[PDB]
């Protein structure tokens, strides 16, 4: 494919963004509906 | 006596009005023609 | 299709802080980080660059049509 | 008695008896297709 | 190192002069 | 064991399109006619 | 091809040069086919050449 250097930085980006976004909302998540228990 | 240029290889030629409609190298059955020589002015807005 | 030269609803040129924008976010800046780093305050200007997607990287692959 | 040609069925793309079920990605952008394209549909003339 | 291994009394000395769930970051690749 | 949030229904959710896809009825409904209806039909 | 002096050669097509061939040049052919004892080719056959090439050059 020879991908060009700003489709490889997306891409890199991308991963990164997935992940921190499925750590953090996950996270989130779980701190909201203990409150929500306890309540 | 007009050019064209092949749909797959992009190859230049010409045709007569009497060829077959063929890429001359590859046998591709679709061409296209070749922009025109006048020129083209756009207003930039 | 490709980043736009100037922002829509004031007019800053934001058509030269697209590469300083993809290599910010390379080095793990956040996005909004990266955008204030360009000095991009107003939101009208963020959205341009925030909700750009480039799509001439998909035009691009395809085979030229002369040669 | 043997193989007698009794017609030909349009066939649905992206399906099992379409040419585009092959060809990975790099082809695809060699046949001139948008790889964003689902299939489902017939081509009739 | 990162934020997290500050101690926490020193976290508690990083006071601005918590994520949000609809708060996404954004992709450009997406899924599917 | 751990419980289930939203963030796994989406990780499912997308399982499910990346399996099948969005036209999939359409594609499976021709492969299944070509394949074996053509031939009862005969 | 071949040189009238020297040997039978066999070449490929790019070595001969689009550009039109000189009088020294057409001079010194006509001194090597004299030193061989050759002629050159007729008027007559010279239209047959350039008949033949037009009509293959405008064929369909
Ligand atoms: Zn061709
Ligand atoms: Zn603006």
């Amino acid at each position: 494919v020879v991908a060009s250097k700003a489709s490889s930085s997306m891409l890199k980006i991308d991963q990164r963004n997935k992940k921190l976004n499925n750590r953090f909302i996950r996270k989130a998540e779980m701190a909201a509906v203990e409150k929500r228990k306890l309540r | 006596g007009v050019k064209y240029t092949c749909g797959a290889c992009a190859h230049n030629f010409s045709l007569n009005k009497s060829d077959p409609v063929r890429c001359k190298e590859c046998g591709h059955r679709v061409i296209y023609k070749a922009r025109t020589k006048r020129m083209i002015q756009f207003d930039a807005r | 299709m490709i980043i736009p030269v100037r922002c829509f609803s004031c007019g800053k040129v934001v058509g030269d802080k697209w590469d300083a924008y993809l290599r910010l976010l390379e080095e793990g800046k956040q996005e909004g980080d990266a955008l204030d780093e360009l000095k991009l305050k107003r939101y009208c200007c963020r959205r341009m660059v925030l909700t750009h997607v480039d799509l001439i990287e998909k035009f691009l692959r395809y085979n030229p049509l002369e040669k | 008695g043997n193989k007698v040609h009794i017609g030909k069925v349009p066939i649905m793309l992206r399906s099992k008896f379409c040419s585009l079920r092959t060809l990975d990605e790099v082809d695809l952008y060699k046949m001139k297709e948008c790889p964003y394209d689902m299939g489902g549909y017939f081509v009739i003339n | 190192l990162a934020i997290e291994n500050l101690h926490p009394d020193d976290r508690l000395l990083l006071v601005d002069p918590s994520p949000v769930f609809f708060l996404r970051r954004p992709q450009y690749v997406s899924d599917g | 064991d751990d419980t289930i949030t939203t963030e796994d229904c989406w990780t499912v959710i997308s399982a499910f399109f990346e399996e099948k896809g969005l036209v999939s009825q359409q594609l499976d409904s021709f492969d299944e006619f070509m394949e074996t209806s053509i031939q009862d039909l005969v | 091809v071949a040189f009238p002096n020297q040997k039978e050669m066999v070449r490929p097509l790019f070595v001969f040069s689009d550009s039109s061939i000189t009088h020294p040049e057409f001079d010194l052919f006509l001194r090597e086919l004299d030193a061989e004892g050759l002629s050159v080719m007729d008027l007559r056959d010279v239209d047959y050449k350039y008949h033949q090439l037009k009509e293959m050059s405008s064929r369909s």
